[PDB]
């Protein structure tokens, strides 16, 4: 059954790439003030789980949900600028340049290394297919 | 139903899968929204490997075919 | 419209005078 | 030939690749020219076009005082934007041909 | 066209280019007495907003446009100049150059943390190709 | 689904 | 029951 | 489903046991046709 | 009217032709021509060979069909 | 021989390639020699001459872009550039010239 | 011609005098 | 043929 | 359990608090 490690490490390679793409719309942002409907950004976090339906063992990962980071919005004294509170106090997004960057990196690796996955994979298939001859 | 309609049959899914995985590079090249390139080296790596496996049959086979021809009657 | 985008036309002049014409 | 029809899409594809990553070349060559409008091409349209070149006029973000309205960020992610996908078309014709043979070696 | 990343990344960049721009153009304008038309420079400003382009998931960083400061103008007394009004003032640009240092600086660490996300996600860009063939 | 991945077409058509 | 990978889910989480 | 592990052995061990059945035949095949081939 | 002669010999042009424009095409690049590609240049070198094996293979069986058809007894 | 006109203007073309990459590296070496003047060959001249006569290249002067003091005609960036595409160049002659050579041996294999 | 062309004779010595 | 490279043949000097 | 071994029952679910 080695064809399901096709499908584990195509999800899991998804997963983090999902995960990478939402930590870099987070650090993309981390300067915004704005949205489009005016909201201050938002930081937003993927959820991972264990891609197996119910009586599957273990499966590859999959993205749950996407979902608003919990961390107080980073409030600045600018009542000056046109968006502001009732107090001029502006709201910016709460992202964490550090554990953006670091997750980055974490994502990175971890594609690469379920390339890797695949690659072995793919040429123990061939080897398979060339059992007898 | 029976061997050779078994023999199409691969053959069909063969070709169906190779062809998928053509279509979906091509969008991916086209420029299209929502096709990752993950999901399109993937399935060039499937039907790659499935088109070895429907390479090998083919090869048995006629292997096969020749050894039972050649028997003395 | 958006910068970056592609149009057919090429971008008029960029003047920056001195004083008022 | 059936052999052409079948890679025809993929050799397009690569040729358009290889000429619009020289047109960027271009535009960042022809940086400093005052008076130099940055020029680009439609991919999708023009490989509908070449299956079934003309030259677009870059958006302006800033304004300069030359004229010059080449951008160095934008152009530089669609330069490297182009050759990962030129490395990739390049990837999937190999693997076209390599099955192609395959299916003949014997 | 741009892959998600990279227009994102491209996007944040070009955003902290225009955020320099009008920081580097306040800064260089901070004594001017008169525009090419007879009024006084008004310090510039650039709005972040996030172009999400699918709903609420993520995106990257636009610019919708340069608005300018609405703050007091100051006020030299020098009633021998010919912009100057009936009570004498002439009218000076509301440049504060601390703040234009702050965020010259804060554009320049943006601008250089989105060139690091670039070039981290490069590597696992070249490396996926590897994975056909 | 609601997020595409980071290395789709931009999502933005 | 899975959760945010990374950089949340690493950091010392407040008690309740 | 039945991966391929389990597609090429099965496949090795049809091929394998038909040509034992050819060969087999064959020896037979061969011993009558000397047997018939005799003078009596 | 169908000719197996003919049918070959027009199959051998086609590979023959196919072999010669690609060669053309290598020397005009070679040579600096404006308007050739090196991506094109390696596509139709690789087209050709394409083109060969299938001659070769087809070659190979062909012949092996005729040496088992003469090499029967009557 | 047959053999030797199906194979000879990629060999010649590389022979070539291989003087001309002798030639430009003995202009990189003498970028800080006096009163130096870079030289080249036309390849395309060159290479059509080597096929209609048959086989002494006709060494050209660079025309030299700025002035200098020492008398040296070497520009270095155009010298880097030209050594990067001959190189190049000649990568792609060793390519097709295998392509031909493993295209006869595949046929001749049984 | 074009300042990195190929031509047939050598660029002509170039000479820096103080005064002329 | 060459000379000194660099330094002594990259200044004005006087007739000789 | 030796590191790196195999057991037949989980880990148990590991907290980090900041005040006891």
């Amino acid at each position: 059954a080695l064809l399901n490690i096709f499908d584990i490490a195509g999800s899991a390679l998804a997963a983090q790439s999902k995960r990478l793409n939402v930590a870099a719309s987070n650090l993309a942002n981390a300067d915004s003030v704005t949205g489009p409907d005016g909201q201050p950004y938002r930081a937003k976090q993927v959820v991972f789980q264990v891609d197996a339906a119910p009586g599957q063992a273990t499966g590859g990962v999959k993205v749950a949900s996407v979902i608003e980071s919990q961390a107080p919005e980073k409030l600045v004294y600018e009542p000056g600028n046109p968006l502001a509170d009732a107090n001029g106090y502006v709201k910016m997004p709460n992202v964490d340049v550090v554990g953006e960057m670091v997750n980055t990196m974490s994502a990175s690796r971890s594609y690469q290394a379920n390339i890797e996955v695949l690659n072995t994979v793919k040429s123990m298939m061939l080897k398979t297919l060339t059992l007898g001859q | 139903v029976s061997f050779a309609g078994q023999l199409h049959a691969a053959l069909d899914r063969i070709s169906d899968r190779q062809a998928a995985a053509r279509v979906q590079a091509e969008k991916f090249t086209l420029g299209e929204p929502g096709i990752a390139l993950n999901d399109v080296m993937a399935d060039m790596q499937k039907a790659s490997v499935s088109m070895q496996m429907g390479i090998q049959v083919r090869n048995k086979l006629v292997a096969a075919y020749q050894e039972v021809m050649s028997m003395q009657v | 419209g958006v910068p970056g985008a592609l149009s057919n036309q090429p971008a008029p002049p960029n003047e920056a005078p001195i004083a008022t014409p | 030939d059936r052999l052409d029809a079948a890679l025809r899409f993929q050799q397009e594809a690569l040729n358009l690749r290889a000429q619009r990553q020289e047109i960027l070349a271009a535009n960042i060559a022809n940086a400093d020219t005052p008076g130099y409008q940055a020029r680009d091409i439609d991919f999708a349209s023009e490989l509908k076009k070449v299956m079934v070149v003309d030259l677009l006029y870059r958006v302006p973000d800033q304004p300069s005082l030359d004229g010059n309205t080449v951008d160095m960020d934008r152009e530089r992610t669609q330069f490297a934007d182009n050759s990962l996908k030129y490395q990739m078309g390049l990837t999937v014709l190999g693997s076209q041909l390599k099955g192609m043979m395959n299916v003949l070696q014997g």
